Order: structure tokens, then C-alpha cells, then sequence
């Protein structure tokens, strides 16, 4: 069995390499940007025998900024480096921003009459679609167990994007497609209420002043699901929450009664908000009641009949 | 097995010799 | 850096030909593109600062400040950044306005000064100063060299488009000025604090000195802050010169850069806070100095964007947000703070202003404190006062359901309608008969026999027990 | 090293040794969300790596969070009863002095509004003053704040004396002269350094901005992190920027002309140098951020030594008055290691 394993872990290993060099060759091949000149020379030396990882990322890889193969990359080669591998993930969501944006505007001028620069083929993806698209297109290749995905790390970079490009209800998007994205990935709810508590405390832009609405709005989110979750669970069984889920929800009700006060004298009239801060309030409470009922018993016994 | 070495490569976006 | 910037600015800067700008105005063009020089007609005030150890001769005020100069130059610069801090706490309130100007100037010499020079120096000024009419002098200084003259506008040819070059001169320019102004100034109200000068005799001119330290200092700072920020707050200050200026000869270009001098002396500061809002380290040292009712709130969203914040909001009474606030007007400005950090701060806000108060706002304000709570006896609390909006609450103990059965538990041993009868609903939407039982202390009976319609013997004995003919009935179904 | 675990709850911001009384030089503050803790250092048998170990012995609550700590030379012990004499800083901007026996506060003296200071106040200081007869005749506190005042609070047998004084820029560090309670050094941000007679312009101002040797440029933005005595009789004055440039000044002979000596930490020192009780020549600094800390000798004896390296930030640190141990408080406990070189 131990010679079966050995053989059968180099030719799983060297096939992941194969695949990141042929998704390579193929997309530099095809890629408008790049002179003929150069296509031949990687033709030459990307179809056949099967290259190191260093090269790919080197020669190919890093030089085309093709990021998502990148992380790829990163991820057969066991790199640990956190630093480089979010400083790929920041790369990745701009680069695919700014793409989305670009298709939006030519399809805006389609529909205004306007001539499109030569050369380009003529209602595309908001550009946080495209952008989870991306995301859950590598999840799925590298399974979430990978250190490319540090959720400590990446959740708040994908929620400050959301954020500082308005990827929020002013276009027509979920306020919490974030959240939604890393729970539909499968995280475990307990990491993403352990960030978002993170994320809240520290208060690191943009996650300062009234915007700590949002996060708190993200936490209401995420402990909802996770009530949920366990309230399945339960249910299952029949056929860990601790009490700092509690505090923080005590906490994040103090946030909101502080952002509401600060709303009302703000300088040029009150704020907007007042009654989707005070739904938000109630959604809190809510929230908390029924931890503290799972807390204080409800939970072990939810095999039982009522 | 990987090593990144930004210094000395080849440019990707010119022909060669 | 600080040698590659100064070698790489060297570089940049080489000179390479003159134009004349204008009739009169000497530009240097240099090697790097972007890169030009003017050389600037000196002004009195600046042909003294830039010939201390030259002039030969000299007016009294020249004298007197070379000698000034001649003190204050053996000091070192921590010695002098803590007493020009000490001019600041003096305008703050940070020295109390409680003092005397004496007992102030006695702080400062002793926390500053103090061992910090040599007497033999202070001899040689002391000396030198004893040969000036200083009343006179210091009059010529302060009313005539420093302090700017009415306009009644004198031609600094409008722009009708913005002119980045004069833009960028004109503030360079003005920032030589206040600079000079600024270590002048200092200087001379260092001599206040040294000797007994009359503090009523001079009580006018130090008031002013303060005034104008305060002031400079300011300036200087905002320069080196944000010079793109204060450019456009201080070109959108003066109305008919809305978009720049342009100046054809050297006095020209003298009396505009004097005419912001007197805009900075003199609807600014209101202008430039706003504007920047719209720099956040220096306006802390700008809201403990240049604050000193607006200035307060102003001191509180400032200091929020949070204890000194709430604290000082709430002793008195983002910018969409601001405004409606201000429209609105205490409730308001803690929702609009909990919103924004939305932490710490904001749950202490929320939680205090809901407190102070007690359909939309109660719903909103119980719903945040709930959930604050259960993030960190809030869920009874809520419950109690809400029913002394239903479906409302039925989502809320819909987000409640095992810390939500611990709580209803406490609720109960405490007791020992319409709650009642909604917590019944939502329990019968092992687990669900106990937490049935332990809420109707008949409702357990009926919800156990409907179950059973080990197990079968521990539902008929807990029935048995509770009930002490149906003893009788399950006595009988349980031994056939 | 021996750690001590803080209650979990607890988020430390200060700590500071009783070196200023010698009934009482034992004891450890920290000063946290909801108060102050005391903590007693024995000598157990242990091995004499470590011959120090820490005893947590109680806390005292306040409900609000202390930033700044000073135990004053009225503190006692008997026989058993503590009786505290603490200056603090709290989140209401208001300065304190609270009085204790053991963990209840039975006496609290609060300087605020606008009576106290007008902005962030930075740092706090306490000394006792005697008559000539030798009772205690005045308690006396010294604080410096980003309202530009430096404030001396003289609490006297009649009753409070409140006394303010205008500072050129924020006062971020005070400090009584040694052996000499009627002088005192105050700091402004700006570089600027006073010393003071408040007895009583004010005597002498140095300043180190103006001083950095330049043959490394300590860079534009070298704001003064700290200035402190050093020796017995307080001879000697250190300034120590956050850049991590360090200079030092002795008070006596014959005429002076620039700063005895001068040098640079290896790293920035945001919380400012903690200069040895018996060695003058020493000091230690800390880089607060990694979790380092480097240990300085004025008279470049020391070559770079870092006996200190954590995985973890440092909020605060002090020596014990032994001059072998260091107390130091993270953002979840306090260590106690013994550099074995100063036993």
C-alpha cells in the first residue's frame, strides 16, 4: 500500500502542475494583448515537459498578471506567505473590477447609440458578481482547506472592496453579498461571527465611524444563519456557542445606539437613517434572545419534543 | 519547490534577439 | 530617504536658463521637468530674517531682533517646540485663563527654560536690550512690519481660470512669510517670559503676540499637513479671487502674498474645518488649540471620527448624516454614532440614549440593545417593557431560540397574556415537550399524551406525577 | 521568565512599579477597562533563575479605563490592610487621585470639565512635599495634556490649590526631579523640554529637535516620546524620541555648550525609554509593535543588547526597583524575567 501511495501522490502532484501550465499556454495563446512574437516562444517552451512552479509564476504567471492562476500556484507549492498571498487576492479584485466596469460601459453605449473603440465585441455582470464569480471559481479548485484562503485575512478585504466601491444597496446589491459568498463557500459560521467580532473592535478603515452600521449589519447576518444552522442541527439529531456570541451582540447594540446618537447632530441636518438604524436594533435584540435561550438550556435539549 | 526572482527575467512583452 | 529625496530634489532643481515672467518677475527653469525656481523681491521684515549675521547697519528693529535672535539661537529645539506649546496652552485654556499672564510665564519658565540656558548669554541680552525704546519698537514691529493693511482692493489681476503656477508660489511664498513672522514672534514673546516686563504696560501686545503664534502656527502646520487642502480652502476664502490670481511684477506679488497674510491674521477657519471634513492628527492639536457651543460639537465629531467625544456631547446637549442630525435637533446622535461604528462606543451611546428615553424608534432602539446584549436578562427586560407590535417580537424570540431558554427559565423562577400565550405558540412550532412543561408552570399534559400518541414509561410517570382517573388510565396502559 | 495571567477581561493599558515608596516597592499596578489591580513580587525558592515570582493579591474596581499610574510615596502596609495613595488618568478626561484601603476606594479627589484640562490629557505625576515640622503638609501632582497646559494640582491641609500653566504645543510627559520635589521636567510633542521651579519665568528649556547628529537623518516627523531624570539626586536628564534617537544632559561643575551624549535605539520607541533605578547609564526602550525590547548603556558599553523578545505586542513595561527584574503588561498579562547580567 505505502509504494501504491507514493506513486499515486507524484502523478497527483505533477498533474495539478500540468493543469495550471496548460490553462497557461491556452490563455496566453489567446490573449489579445500579447505580440505573436512572444506566442511562439511560450508555445515553444509551455508544451512540453512539465515545468517547475518557480518558472510558471516567474516566467508566466506574475509576468502576464494572470492572479487567479497565481493563487493556484501558490497553493500546489505549500507557500506560506500570507503578505504575497493577499497582496495576489487585493491584485485579483481590482483587476476583475476594473474589467466588469469596462464591459458595463460598453454595453451602456450599445444602448445610447455611441460606436465602441475598434476591435471590441459588443447586460453584463455588476462588478461584484464577477468579482465573487472569481472567488468561487478558485474555492472550488483549491477546497477552502488551502492557506490562500485565510478567512481572517480575506473577508475583510472583500468587505472593504464592498465598501469603497459601493458594491452596496445604492446599485441594487444584497448590502451582505459578502457574507453570503463565504457561507454559500461553506465557512464555518463560528469563523465568520469570530472575524466580524475582529473586525469591529479594532475599527480599521473603512470599518470606522458610521459605517460600523454595515459591519454590525453583517454580524446580524451571520449570527441569524448560525441560529439557524443549529436550529437544523437539532432537528437533524432528533430524527459551539459560547457567551461571547452574546456579549458581542450586547456590544454591537451599543454601536448602533452610538452611530444613531452621532446621526442626529451631525452638521447640515440629522441623518437619513434613523429608521434603519432602529430596524436593525430590534433585529439585534431578536438575535440575542434567541442565543440567550439556546445558551441558557435550549440548546441541550432540542432532540426532545416540545 | 518554488522560488520568486523579480530581478532577472525575460520580457514577456518583447520579441527576442 | 531623507538624503536621496534631498540629493534627488538637488538634481531636479539644476538650473538651466532665466525667464522673465511677466515685466520683471526672475524664473529659473530647471533640468527636471515641472521644476522651476522664482526668486522673490525680499520684503523688509524678510531682508532682516535673511541677513542676521550681515546687515552692517540696520534700524532699532533690526538691532533688536538680531539681538533677540542672538538670545534665542544658543536654545535648543526641544527647548522651543515646548515653549511655543506652552504660547498654545495659553490660548487653549490648557493653562487656565484662571492664571495671571505673570503666573503663566512662571509655569512656562520653570517647566521649559529653567537650566536650559547659559546666564552669561541672558547677561548679553539683557545688556543689548537695555539700549532700545522697546515700546516703540515692539509698535513698529506688531502695528506696522507684521500686522497687514486694509485693502480697498489694489489690483491683483483676477483669474479667470485657475493658474496652478501662481497657485503654488503664492503659497510657497506665504509660507516663507508666516515662517519669518513665526520665529520672530516667538523670539519677542520669549523675552516676555524671561524679564518683568510689565505685563499691564505690554498686556496689549502679548495678547496680540499670542494671537498671532497662535495663528502662524497654525498655518505652518496646515501647510505641511495637506498644501493641496490648504491652497483651495485659502484661494476659496477671498470671493473676486475665487480662482487664483496673476501678478505682473514684484509688488504686485508682494501685496497679494501680504493680502492672505491678512486673511490668516483676520470666516477662514469655518471655511477650512468645513472644507476639510467634507488632516485628521492636526486638527486634534486644532480642536484643543483652534477650538479655543460650535466649537464643542465640533470638538466631539471631530473627536469621534470616543470617550472625550460622548462625553463632551453629551455635557453640552458621514456628513449627509451630520446634516440630518443636525436637522433633527440626543436620540439621533447616538443612533447616527452607533450607525457609523457599526463598536464599543457606539453599544455605550445606543445603550445610554434608549436608557434616557424610555412605534418605528422604540422597535429599532429595543431590537439594537437586544442584540448588543446577546453579542456580549436584556431579552426579559425588552419583553416586560414592550408588553406594559407583535409579529415584531415573534421574529425577535424567533432569533432567541438555548441562552433564550435559560433567560425564560430565569423569567419563570422569578414569577414563582399575551406573552403567554406567544411563547406558547412559538415552543410548539423530549426538547420540545420539557421546554412546553417548564413554560405552562395542563398545556404539558396534553402536548406529552399527544407525543406518546422508556419513552412510553417516563412520559406516564412524569404525567402521574404531575397530575398528584387519568392516574388510573395510565397506571393500567402502562402494566398492559 | 515566569508570566501572570491577567483576568480575561482585562485590557491593560498601564503598569508601574512602587518604586517611589519603599514601605510598599512590591506592589504592581495595572490600570485597565474597569480599573486598577495590585499584585505582590516574592522571592519564592523557585530556581534562582527567576527568584521572583508574581502573587496577584486584588483588584480595584473603578468602572471606567486607567491610561496613566503613579503610586505615591504615602503608601503603607500593616498588620493585614494596604493603604493606597493612586494618581490616574480616566476616559472622562478628568484627572484622580484615589485613596484606598486594600480593593474599596474609601476616598476620591477628581480634577475635570473645564476646571481641568480642555483636551486628551497625556501623561501624570506624584511626589509628597513635608514642611519643616514634617508632617505631610502637601500631596502634589503634575500633569500635561493636548490643551497646551500643563496643570499642578497641590492638594494642601487647607484644602486644594489648582494651578495652570501655558504650554507652546501638548504636554506629553511630567516627571518631579529626584530628591528634589521643588523642580520638575515637563515635555512638550514639539521636542521642547522645561524644567521648572514650582515654588516660584521657569529655569531652563532644552530641546532635542534641533540636536539629532544628522549622520543618520532621524527623519522628518521626530516626535519626543519622553523625557526623564536619571540618578538619586535626579543629576541627569534623558530625552528619547519616538524615532527611537535618544540624548542625555548631566546637572552638576564649569560651563556647558551642547548635550553630553547622544545615540539611537535600533528601533522607534513609541512608549518612550524606562531608565534604570541604579544604573544611570541604562536604560530600556521597547519596539511595542513586534514585541522587542532593547536595552540601551550611554556610554556605548552595550553593543545592542536585546534581552527581550515576546510574539506579541507590548503595552507597557517598568522595572522592578531591584534593577535585575522587568515588569512587563501585554495586552493579556504581565511577564516577570530576570536578566541574570544585573542580579
Amino acid at each position: 500500500r505505502q509504494q501504491q501511495q507514493q506513486l499515486n501522490h507524484e502523478a497527483s502532484e505533477l498533474l495539478e502542475i500540468a493543469h495550471i501550465q496548460d490553462d497557461l499556454l491556452e490563455r496566453l495563446v489567446a490573449d489579445p494583448r500579447i505580440p505573436e512574437e512572444r506566442k511562439a516562444e511560450i508555445e515553444e517552451f509551455l508544451d512540453g515537459p512539465i515545468r517547475t512552479l518557480t518558472d510558471l509564476f516567474n516566467d508566466y504567471a506574475d509576468q502576464a498578471n494572470y492572479y487567479d492562476l497565481c493563487l493556484l500556484i501558490f497553493h500546489a507549492a505549500d507557500f506560506h506567505n500570507p503578505r504575497t498571498i493577499m497582496d495576489t487576492w487585493n491584485n485579483l479584485i481590482n483587476q476583475s473590477h476594473f474589467e466588469a466596469e469596462q464591459r458595463r460601459e460598453y454595453w451602456e453605449i450599445v444602448q445610447a447609440g455611441g460606436d465602441l473603440p475598434a476591435g471590441v465585441i459588443a447586460e453584463p455582470p455588476l462588478p461584484y458578481v464577477y468579482v465573487s464569480q472569481q472567488i468561487q471559481l478558485i474555492a472550488h479548485r483549491t477546497s477552502l482547506d488551502s492557506l490562500i484562503f485565510p478567512v481572517n485575512s480575506l473577508l475583510p478585504v472583500v468587505c472593504a472592496y464592498a465598501i469603497n466601491n459601493g458594491q452596496d444597496a445604492s446599485i441594487g446589491a444584497d448590502p451582505c453579498w459578502p457574507i453570503q459568498l463565504f457561507l454559500n463557500l461553506g465557512v464555518p459560521h463560528a469563523l465568520m461571527v469570530q472575524v466580524l467580532e475582529n473586525v469591529l473592535d479594532t475599527q480599521e478603515a473603512p470599518f470606522t465611524g458610521r459605517r460600523r452600521k454595515l459591519v454590525v449589519q453583517w454580524i446580524a447576518m451571520a449570527v441569524d444563519m448560525w441560529v439557524r444552522e443549529v436550529e437544523r442541527r437539532g432537528a437533524m439529531a432528533a430524527a459551539v456557542m459560547g457567551s461571547w456570541v452574546s456579549e458581542l451582540l450586547g456590544r454591537a447594540d451599543q454601536v448602533l445606539t452610538q452611530i444613531a446618537g452621532t446621526g442626529a447632530t451631525l452638521r447640515g441636518g440629522a441623518a437619513s437613517d434613523a429608521e434603519e438604524i432602529a430596524s436593525l436594533r430590534r433585529t439585534v435584540k431578536g438575535l440575542k434572545r434567541s442565543v440567550d435561550m439556546l445558551l441558557g438550556g435550549e440548546m441541550a435539549r432540542m432532540s426532545f419534543f416540545r | 519547490k518554488l522560488v520568486i526572482n523579480k530581478d532577472m527575467r525575460t520580457d514577456l512583452f518583447s520579441p527576442p534577439n | 530617504l531623507e538624503t536621496i529625496l534631498r540629493d534627488v530634489k538637488t538634481a531636479f532643481n539644476e538650473a538651466s536658463s532665466i525667464t522673465l515672467y511677466g515685466d520683471e518677475i526672475i524664473l529659473v527653469n530647471c533640468f527636471q521637468p515641472y521644476n522651476h525656481s522664482l526668486y522673490k523681491l525680499n520684503t523688509t521684515v524678510e531682508n532682516w530674517f535673511y541677513n542676521m549675521h550681515s546687515e552692517t547697519d540696520g534700524s532699532e528693529l533690526f538691532k533688536y531682533l538680531r539681538t533677540l535672535n542672538g538670545f534665542a539661537s544658543t536654545l535648543s529645539n526641544d527647548v522651543l517646540r515646548s515653549i511655543s506649546k506652552k504660547f498654545l496652552d495659553i490660548i487653549t485654556g490648557e493653562l487656565p485663563d484662571s492664571m495671571t499672564t505673570v503666573e503663566k510665564f512662571t509655569d512656562i519658565f520653570k517647566n521649559c527654560l529653567e537650566n536650559q540656558f547659559e546666564i552669561t548669554n541672558l547677561k548679553i541680552l539683557f545688556d543689548e536690550l537695555n539700549s532700545f525704546d522697546i515700546p516703540v519698537v515692539l509698535n513698529d514691529l506688531i502695528n506696522n512690519q507684521m500686522k497687514p493693511g486694509i485693502f480697498w482692493k489694489k489690483d491683483f489681476i483676477s483669474a479667470i481660470k485657475f493658474d496652478g503656477f501662481t497657485s503654488i508660489i503664492s503659497l510657497e511664498s506665504l509660507h516663507q512669510l508666516l515662517s519669518i513672522h513665526y520665529r520672530i514672534t516667538l523670539q519677542v514673546l520669549l523675552t516676555f517670559v524671561l524679564f518683568d516686563l510689565d505685563t499691564e504696560i505690554f498686556g496689549q501686545h502679548i495678547s496680540t503676540l499670542l494671537d498671532l503664534h497662535y495663528k502662524q502656527f497654525l498655518l505652518l502646520n496646515l501647510y505641511r499637513q495637506d498644501k493641496c487642502l490648504l491652497a483651495e480652502v485659502l484661494l476659496k476664502d477671498s470671493s473676486e479671487f475665487s480662482f487664483g490670481v496673476k501678478f505682473f511684477n514684484y509688488g504686485q506679488l508682494i501685496a497679494y502674498i501680504d493680502s492672505l497674510n491678512s486673511n490668516v491674521y483676520n470666516t477662514e477657519n469655518s471655511f477650512f474645518m468645513t472644507f476639510f471634513r467634507s488632516s485628521h492628527k492636526n486638527i486634534r492639536f486644532f480642536l484643543e488649540n483652534v477650538e479655543c457651543e460650535v466649537q464643542e460639537f465640533m470638538f466631539a465629531m471631530t473627536l469621534f471620527s470616543f470617550d472625550q467625544s460622548y462625553e463632551i456631547f453629551q455635557l453640552h446637549d458621514i456628513w449627509k448624516d451630520l446634516l440630518c442630525t443636525f436637522t433633527v435637533p440626543h436620540s439621533a446622535f447616538y443612533y447616527q454614532l452607533s450607525l457609523l461604528f457599526d463598536q464599543e462606543f457606539a453599544l455605550k451611546c445606543i445603550s445610554k440614549s434608549a436608557e434616557y428615553s424610555l412605534q418605528d424608534f422604540k422597535e429599532k432602539q429595543h431590537i439594537h440593545y437586544l442584540n448588543l446584549l446577546i453579542h456580549f436578562e436584556v431579552l426579559d427586560v425588552l419583553r416586560l417593557g414592550h408588553e406594559c407590535r407583535t409579529n415584531f417580537l415573534q421574529l425577535l424570540l424567533q432569533e432567541d431560540i438555548d441562552f433564550f431558554s435559560t433567560l425564560l427559565r430565569l423569567c419563570n423562577a422569578h414569577s414563582d397574556k399575551i406573552v403567554d400565550s406567544i411563547l406558547s405558540q412559538n415552543l410548539r412550532s423530549c426538547f420540545k415537550k420539557l421546554y412546553c412543561f417548564r413554560m405552562l408552570n395542563a398545556a404539558a399534559e396534553v402536548l406529552y399524551q399527544y407525543i406518546l400518541m422508556i419513552r412510553k414509561r417516563k412520559c406516564y410517570l412524569m404525567v402521574i406525577n404531575v397530575l398528584s382517573v387519568t392516574l388510573t388510565d395510565l397506571r393500567d396502559e402502562l402494566r398492559g | 521568565s515566569n508570566q501572570y495571567q491577567l483576568p480575561l477581561n482585562v485590557r491593560p493599558y498601564t503598569t508601574t512599579w512602587c518604586s517611589q515608596s519603599p514601605s510598599c516597592s512590591n506592589l504592581l499596578a495595572i490600570g485597565h477597562d474597569t480599573g486598577i489591580t495590585i499584585y505582590c513580587a516574592s522571592e519564592e525558592q523557585t530556581p534562582g533563575s527567576t527568584g521572583l515570582t508574581l502573587q496577584e493579591l486584588f483588584t480595584i474596581q473603578t468602572g471606567l479605563p486607567t491610561l496613566h499610574l503613579s503610586f505615591s510615596s504615602s503608601c503603607s502596609y500593616s498588620e493585614p490592610v494596604y493603604s493606597l495613595f493612586l494618581a490616574c488618568v480616566c476616559q472622562d478626561n478628568t484627572v484622580r487621585l484615589i485613596i484606598t484601603k486594600n480593593e474599596t476606594i474609601i476616598t476620591q479627589h477628581v480634577l475635570g470639565g473645564k476646571s481641568g484640562h480642555h483636551n486628551f490629557v497625556n501623561d501624570i505625576d506624584i511626589a509628597d512635599v513635608y514642611s519643616a515640622d514634617n508632617r505631610l503638609a502637601e500631596q502634589v501632582i503634575a500633569s500635561v495634556g493636548d490643551d497646551c497646559t500643563l496643570i499642578i494640582w497641590r492638594l494642601t491641609d487647607e484644602g486644594p490649590i489648582l494651578a495652570g500653566y501655558p504650554l507652546s504645543s501638548p504636554g506629553i510627559s511630567v516627571q518631579f526631579r529626584p530628591s528634589n520635589p521643588n523642580q520638575l521636567i515637563v515635555g512638550e510633542r514639539n521636542g521642547n523640554i522645561r524644567i521648572f521651579d514650582w515654588t516660584l519665568p521657569w529655569l531652563l528649556t532644552l530641546n532635542t529637535l534641533p540636536l539629532v547628529n544628522t549622520c543618520h537623518s532621524s527623519g522628518i516627523a521626530s516626535s519626543l516620546a519622553n523625557v526623564r531624570w536619571i540618578g538619586s539626586d535626579g543629576s541627569g536628564i534623558l530625552a528619547m524620541c519616538k524615532s527611537g534617537a535618544w540624548l542625555r544632559w548631566n546637572l552638576f561643575g564649569p560651563k556647558n555648550l551642547l548635550p553630553n551624549v547622544q545615540g539611537i535605539s535600533l528601533f522607534p520607541s513609541l512608549l518612550g525609554a524606562c531608565p534604570h533605578p541604579r544604573y544611570m547609564d541604562y536604560f530600556a526602550t521597547a519596539h511595542s509593535q513586534h514585541g522587542l525590547i532593547q536595552l540601551i548603556n550611554t556610554y556605548e558599553k552595550d553593543s545592542n543588547s536585546i534581552p527581550i523578545q515576546l510574539g506579541m505586542p507590548i503595552v507597557d513595561f517598568c522595572w522592578h526597583q531591584d534593577g535585575s527584574h522587568l515588569a512587563i503588561a501585554t495586552e493579556g498579562s504581565v511577564l516577570l524575567t530576570r536578566l541574570m547580567g544585573f542580579t
